[PDB]
């Protein structure tokens, strides 16, 4: 039903640098249902970020997402070697869920 | 009453009676 | 202030609103347990009637049930158009569709009636 | 081209938590009677009720989790706290008592010492006391009152009167209460016949140990709740769909006699038997245990596994989680529920009347575990109470068959039964939505 | 807490059928809460198979008619258990399988949005190739 | 306040504006006690506040909204009363009124609310 | 009440008024339970007086009652150009009083005017 | 209480300077209090020739450039001092003087408005004759 294209596709950074991945949606989410993943490898991915920008509890604070119309991103600030991995977006706003195409950040 | 051991913030340690939970039996407290 | 007709689209309970109002009147020297309990709960409800009437009162409806506000809609906070807007979707799902947006509305909406209250006056002289 | 609309009076919830007061029946009072419960300063009296069926709505309900259980719990401990402050301290009585020691009685008459009017002199009395409350001290041996170490003791004062009766629980305004209407329902879940009600039904404020008395029973058939049905130490509470009754009396009559021990201070103590001395019994008819308990088995089959349900006695501790506990007319009573809770289903159908035996005790003391007590004054007249049992509080045993021993004392499970089917939801009324007027 | 485990994993052949069933550790019952299957791909993004909410199952577009959703709250030994079954099993079904629950008890969090929801706890995932 | 209630309802009608006019104070003054004293001001604050505020919760339903003569365009039913204006407003006062038509106060409340909804519901569609 | 644009001209401040605004018993619980009261009882007071004036609302409210230069001899200009409002307010302090009984007896008489009109 | 002292008289000559000093008992602080000066002719009413308000000083047109003003607060040993010095002195300067002191800690009370005042309290006098 909906499509939803994640850039930039691969990344490369260093420990304290910020990261800007961006998401972006064929309609207008104005509801801001969005939601942020980030898998390490080989595991199961992990909710961070729902509703564009409200965090779980137990997650590190520098996780930071910001909500406006069709351009939803993410931002890592002060990155360590544990947040390295593959992150996605969905949308949760129509039926069927989607899932974003799929940016891995590496060193 | 306290029966202070004297010449014997120091101690002086005390010996006192006292009221056991029975109204009747009293005890000796150091 | 009524609970329901929650179930029903806003096309159904609209018209029943004017029956919310309608039907009915609508809307302690003691210490001891049930007593203070009695004190509190007095306190609490006008507490709250009168931040509602504050919030009410501050936009200029002045204690009417339907406003009309003189302020433009934002594409941002919402796109759906007025049929499906209201023929398909309850209040409550509404009013969770738009929560991220009601500070900035209330503030629109308090600065607009600032604004048409100062041009009032020039036009008096 | 759209424009902002506000709407005061739209139909939004959200969950809440609030004080919510005491309304009860018209009768002042009780009868011109004081209660422990204070009924009287409550009463905002209630006025004819206003309930509106909300349709097409669906709310989720989670008993263990409401506020409303947590509130009464706190409010009850706090009612009985206000009415014995005015009341004789009993600290005088802690004293040795030499009682004679050796079908038998429990009475072991005694003999103190005790102060008297006047502050220099003093008396010695002689008492029958319950072998319950007397603890040996280690003919003519000494013993000491139970609470002697723990606890400071306070005569109940003798006019008010333990008899339950009904507490509504209303809500301010600005705040609902919302009912689940549904029958089986399970406590947790999703629920479909809300119904938006302004006041708790009336609830009997009764504590009881192991069976659950004068309730209200359940709309289409028994249902077992439970907090996590895999733990072992959660109980698990029954509600039954039809009432069982139970008979209780103390057959032989006694007098009581007052001593003052101080100025202003009287002390109450039971007196000699007059008639001929009898023992308490509770009488529960055999077929009707038997084919309540008999659903309660199959039930309990479906949500363990199929397996056989074996039943057996209570195994340990203080005299209330091992023995029946109620107050029949302001004498606390322990049954022996042994004949009641003994059997194998998966089914003794023994159809002869059941006389369970109950012993009654004088100290009582709070179940949380706190330092203070109560002392009970002896009743005179001969007394009878008949009472409904609407449901069993059982719990499970440590891992072919599953054991379920009778459950003691929480005050708190007494009521979840009670107001599983209630919720407040607080009520939001403005709205903004997008409308075609457009002026101020 | 909350814990998720599924089954283990199976290798079979085109024209069979194969179920995983998911045991939670930590949800009271499946009444307020819902489970989602996932199926991660081998290399690509996961995708959307089917859900049961408020014990209503369903399934994507993609697989209506093949995939099949059961599901049993909690009993007096076992927790509340999911399962998923793969129909008329093909090539295209190499891939990991995950369950996932989100909780539902309360409307207003923003973790549900009538039925279309998020994914809360992930399991660990159960490799099938064929 | 109440003032000059033996006037006819015509003569005290010309005077509501010496009532309305001159203020129409104490316990204001801030004790923090619960003392004998302490407690009697705190309820006598709250049950001025609940008068007050019930009174004008009623008041602004109908559209009067602080105004003294609120005028509606309710029609008079003659089952709440027969009597005419000059035998109504000449020869009675305010109590003798009130208690004669002491059965119809609810119908009239709830006439007045029908009819202000329903006036507000009419704008709404003049203004689109 | 802003605080704040309190030490400027009477001109400028107006100008910048864009937007108004937006049991136990234990030593704490009382305190608690005093302050809520003390707010409701102050909020009501000033909206009584506006609404018999007929203000109803307005932040700035036009009234009928015509200036005596007895409480005031200053021009415009000097009035709204270099006096602030905590020094206008003292300067005029002994004729509050009157002020109001005036406005509402001018209120009345117009609310009494209209029902003539009215017929 | 308040009271106010001053020096004793003197009799000068023209072209000489003559300086008058009051001390404040009971002022706290010269921050709050405020000191104005008044010379009264003998007969003639009563003048006023200058002022300290919050450490700021300030002389009548007429007398400014021919008086000094000057202040000093609580020392451990002395009371505030307030001192007035008359310069080029002529026979037109022959007078009482005094010393006030009005408090100026809340402008609810109507005494001061604007640093123009109504003086509570006035020293005794000290006469200067020339
Ligand atoms: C809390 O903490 C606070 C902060 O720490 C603290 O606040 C400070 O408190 C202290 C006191 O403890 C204050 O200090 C005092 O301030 C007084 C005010 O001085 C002002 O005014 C004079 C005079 O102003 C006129 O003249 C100048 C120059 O000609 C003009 O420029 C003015 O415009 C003005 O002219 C107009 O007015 C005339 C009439 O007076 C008209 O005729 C004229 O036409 C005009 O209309 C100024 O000179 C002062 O200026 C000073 O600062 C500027 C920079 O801004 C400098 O350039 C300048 O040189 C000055 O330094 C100021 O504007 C002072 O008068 C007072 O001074 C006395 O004490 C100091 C020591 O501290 C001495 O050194 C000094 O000599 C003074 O002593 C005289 O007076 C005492 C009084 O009894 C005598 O006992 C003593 O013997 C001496 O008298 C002798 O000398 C006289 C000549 O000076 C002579 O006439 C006598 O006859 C005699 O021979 C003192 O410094 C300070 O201001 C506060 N600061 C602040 C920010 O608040 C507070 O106290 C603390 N609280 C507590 C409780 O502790
Ligand atoms: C408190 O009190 C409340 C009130 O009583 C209580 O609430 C009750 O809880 C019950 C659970 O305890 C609950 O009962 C369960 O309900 C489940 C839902 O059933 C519905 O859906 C199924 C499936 O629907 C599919 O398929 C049908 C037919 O094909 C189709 O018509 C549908 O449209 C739908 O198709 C859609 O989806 C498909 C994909 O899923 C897609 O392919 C289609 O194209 C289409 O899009 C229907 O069949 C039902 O009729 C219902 O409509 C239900 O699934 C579950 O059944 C299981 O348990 C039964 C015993 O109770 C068994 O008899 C049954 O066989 C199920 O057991 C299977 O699953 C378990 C799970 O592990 C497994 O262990 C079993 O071995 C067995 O698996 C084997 O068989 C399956 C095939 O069935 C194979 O796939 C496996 O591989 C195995 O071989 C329960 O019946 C009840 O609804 C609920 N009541 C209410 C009113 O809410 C609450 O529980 C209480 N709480 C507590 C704590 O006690
Ligand atoms: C009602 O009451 C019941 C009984 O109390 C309760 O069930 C029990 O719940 C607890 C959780 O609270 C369960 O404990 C978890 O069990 C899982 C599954 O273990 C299975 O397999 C082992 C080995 O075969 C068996 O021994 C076991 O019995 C189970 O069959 C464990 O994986 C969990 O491990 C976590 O705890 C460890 C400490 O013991 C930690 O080291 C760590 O946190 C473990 O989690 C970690 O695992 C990940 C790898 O998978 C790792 O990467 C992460 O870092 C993660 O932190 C845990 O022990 C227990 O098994 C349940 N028992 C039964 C019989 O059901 C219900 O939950 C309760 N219901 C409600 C609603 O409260
Ligand atoms: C901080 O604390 C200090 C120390 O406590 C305090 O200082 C003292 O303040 C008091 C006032 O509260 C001063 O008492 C007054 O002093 C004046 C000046 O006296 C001087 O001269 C005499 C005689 O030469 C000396 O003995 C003395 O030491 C001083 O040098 C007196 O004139 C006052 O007299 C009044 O009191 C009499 C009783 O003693 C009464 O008969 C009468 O009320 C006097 O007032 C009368 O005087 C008028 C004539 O001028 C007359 O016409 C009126 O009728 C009027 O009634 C009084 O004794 C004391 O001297 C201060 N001492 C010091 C060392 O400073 C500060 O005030 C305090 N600060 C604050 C802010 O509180
Ligand atoms: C739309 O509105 C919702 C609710 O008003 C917003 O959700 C809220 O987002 C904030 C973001 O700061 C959350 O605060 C954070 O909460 C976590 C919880 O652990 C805490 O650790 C952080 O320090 C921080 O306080 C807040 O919890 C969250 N509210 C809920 C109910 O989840 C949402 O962000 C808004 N949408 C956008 C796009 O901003
Ligand atoms: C009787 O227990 C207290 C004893 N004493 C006090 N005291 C108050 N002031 C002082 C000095 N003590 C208490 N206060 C609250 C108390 C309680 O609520 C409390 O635990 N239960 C009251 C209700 N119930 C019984 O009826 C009971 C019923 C069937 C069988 C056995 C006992 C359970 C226990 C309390
Ligand atoms: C949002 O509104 C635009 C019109 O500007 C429309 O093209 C688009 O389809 C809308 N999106 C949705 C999801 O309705
Ligand atoms: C609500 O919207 C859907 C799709 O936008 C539409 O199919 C449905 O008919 C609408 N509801 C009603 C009651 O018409
Ligand atoms: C009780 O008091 C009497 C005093 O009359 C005394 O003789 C007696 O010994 C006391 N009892 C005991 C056990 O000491
Ligand atoms: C207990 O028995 C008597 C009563 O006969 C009592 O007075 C005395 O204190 C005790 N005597 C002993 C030691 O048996
Ligand atoms: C809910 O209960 C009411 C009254 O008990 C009943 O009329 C209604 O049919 C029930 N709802 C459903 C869905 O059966
Ligand atoms: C519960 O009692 C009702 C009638 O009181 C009866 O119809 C029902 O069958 C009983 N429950 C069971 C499980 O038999
Ligand atoms: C039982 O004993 C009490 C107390 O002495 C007495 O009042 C009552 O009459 C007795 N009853 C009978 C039947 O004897
Ligand atoms: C209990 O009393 C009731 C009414 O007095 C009676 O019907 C019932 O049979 C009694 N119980 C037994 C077991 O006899
Ligand atoms: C059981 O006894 C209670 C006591 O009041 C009564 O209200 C209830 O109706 C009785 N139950 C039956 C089925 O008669
Ligand atoms: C009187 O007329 C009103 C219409 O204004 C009507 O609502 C009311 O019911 C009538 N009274 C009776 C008793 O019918
Ligand atoms: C009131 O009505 C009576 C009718 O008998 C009339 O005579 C009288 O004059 C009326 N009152 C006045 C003040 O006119
Ligand atoms: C000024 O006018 C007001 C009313 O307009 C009046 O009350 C006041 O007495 C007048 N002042 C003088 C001095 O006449
Ligand atoms: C003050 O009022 C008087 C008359 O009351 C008038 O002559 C004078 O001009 C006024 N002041 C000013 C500055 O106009
Ligand atoms: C107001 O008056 C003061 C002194 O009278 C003057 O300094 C100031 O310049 C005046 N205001 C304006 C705007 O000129």
């Amino acid at each position: 039903d909906i499509q939803m294209t994640q850039s930039p596709s691969t990344l490369s950074a260093s420990t304290g640098d910020t990261v800007r991945i961006s998401c972006r949606a064929s309609q207008s989410i104005t509801g801001n249902w969005v939601a942020w993943y980030q898998q390490r490898p080989g595991k199961a991915p992990r909710l961070l970020i729902y509703r564009g920008a409200a965090l779980l509890g137990g997650v590190p604070s520098r996780f930071r997402g910001s909500a406006a119309g069709t351009d939803f991103t993410l931002t890592i600030g002060n990155l360590q070697a544990e947040d390295f991995g593959t992150f996605y977006c969905q949308q949760y706003d129509t039926y069927p869920g989607t899932f974003g195409q799929g940016t891995k950040v590496e060193v | 009453t306290l029966n202070c051991t004297s010449a014997t913030d120091d101690v002086r340690n005390c010996s006192f009676n006292m009221t056991t939970e029975l109204r009747d039996k009293q005890q000796k407290v150091y | 202030g009524f609970l329901g007709a929650a179930g029903s689209t806003m096309g159904a309970a609209s018209i029943t609103l004017t029956v919310q109002a309608r039907q009915l009147l609508s809307g302690l020297l003691q210490l001891t347990v049930w007593g203070i309990k009695q004190l509190q709960a007095r306190v609490l409800a006008v507490e709250r009637y009168l931040q509602d009437q504050k919030f009410l009162g501050l936009w200029g409806c002045s204690g009417k049930i339907i406003c009309c506000t003189a302020v433009p809609w934002n594409s941002s906070w919402s796109n759906k158009t007025f049929e499906e807007i209201w023929n398909n979707m309850t209040w409550i799902e509404w009013e969770r569709e738009i929560s991220n947006y009601t500070s900035q509305i209330y503030d629109i909406l308090t600065i607009s009636q600032t604004q048409q209250e100062k041009n009032e006056k020039d036009l008096l002289e | 081209n759209l424009w902002v609309t506000v709407y005061y009076g739209v139909p939004v919830w959200r969950d809440a938590d609030t004080t919510l007061f005491c309304a009860s029946d018209a009768k002042a009072y009780e009868t011109e009677v004081h209660n422990v419960w204070a009924t009287h300063a409550c009463v905002p009296t209630d006025p004819n009720p206003q309930e509106m069926h909300l349709k097409n709505v669906t709310e989720n309900f989670n008993m263990w989790k409401n506020n409303m259980v947590e509130q009464m719990h706190e409010d009850i401990i706090s009612l009985w706290d206000q009415s014995l402050k005015p009341c004789v301290k009993l600290t005088p009585l802690c004293v040795t008592l030499n009682c004679t020691s050796a079908i038998t009685d429990d009475v072991r008459n005694c003999s103190f010492n005790m102060t008297t009017e006047l502050r220099d002199k003093q008396q010695k009395v002689y008492a029958l006391f319950y072998k319950l409350d007397i603890v040996p001290i280690d003919n003519f041996s000494e013993y000491r009152l139970i609470n002697c170490n723990t606890s400071v003791i306070k005569q109940a004062c003798p006019k008010v009167s333990f008899d339950p009766i009904p507490i509504h629980y209303c809500t301010p305004a600005g705040y609902a209460i919302l009912r689940c209407n549904d029958k089986k329902f399970n406590g947790t879940g999703p629920c479909k016949n809300v119904s938006s009600v302004q006041c708790t039904h009336g609830i009997k404020p009764v504590v009881s140990t192991q069976l659950l008395l004068n309730g209200s029973l359940a709309e289409e058939g028994i249902i077992i709740r439970s907090e996590n049905l895999t733990n072992n130490a959660k109980t698990i509470i029954v509600h039954f769909n039809e009432s069982v009754k139970i008979n209780c009396t103390r057959p032989s009559n006694n007098t009581r006699t007052g001593i003052h021990i101080g100025p202003g201070q009287v002390f109450y103590k039971t007196g000699d038997i007059i008639g001929d001395i009898r023992k308490a019994y509770c009488n529960i008819s055999g077929a009707q245990w038997h084919k309540v308990l008999g659903r309660v088995a199959n039930k309990l089959k479906e949500h363990f596994n199929n397996k056989t349900i074996v039943f057996k006695p209570s195994s340990g501790g203080d005299p209330e989680i091992t023995m029946h506990s109620f107050n029949c007319r302001g004498e606390f009573f322990y049954c022996n529920t042994t004949k009641l809770f003994n059997s194998t289903w998966g089914e003794t159908r023994d159809n002869g009347t059941i006389t369970i035996p109950c012993r009654i005790k004088q100290i009582i003391n709070m179940w949380q575990g706190v330092g203070q007590a109560m002392y009970a004054p002896p009743i005179k007249g001969v007394i009878k109470c008949l009472s409904n049992i609407t449901g069993i509080l059982l719990t499970r045993d440590g891992g072919n068959n599953e054991t379920f021993r009778p459950g003691g004392g929480d005050m708190r499970d007494n009521w979840r039964n009670e107001l599983y089917k209630y919720k407040v939801v607080q009520i939001e009324p403005l709205g903004i939505a997008p409308t075609k007027c457009k002026r101020r | 807490q909350i814990h998720l485990v599924q089954s283990g994993t199976e290798v079979k052949k085109p024209g069979s059928s194969v179920t995983v069933s998911c045991k939670a550790y930590g949800v009271n019952t499946f009444g307020l809460y819902a489970v989602n299957w996932v199926r991660q791909a081998p290399g690509q993004s996961l995708e959307y198979i089917g859900q049961i909410w408020r014990w209503k199952s369903s399934a994507s577009h993609h697989f209506r008619g093949r995939v099949l959703i059961s599901a049993v709250d909690l009993t007096g030994s076992s927790p509340p258990i999911s399962s998923l079954e793969i129909k008329n099993l093909t090539s295209d079904d190499t891939a990991v399988y995950f369950c996932t629950t989100t909780s539902t008890y309360d409307r207003w969090s923003g973790l549900h949005h009538d039925g279309v929801m998020a994914f809360s706890s992930w399991g660990q995932g159960t490799l099938i190739s064929v």
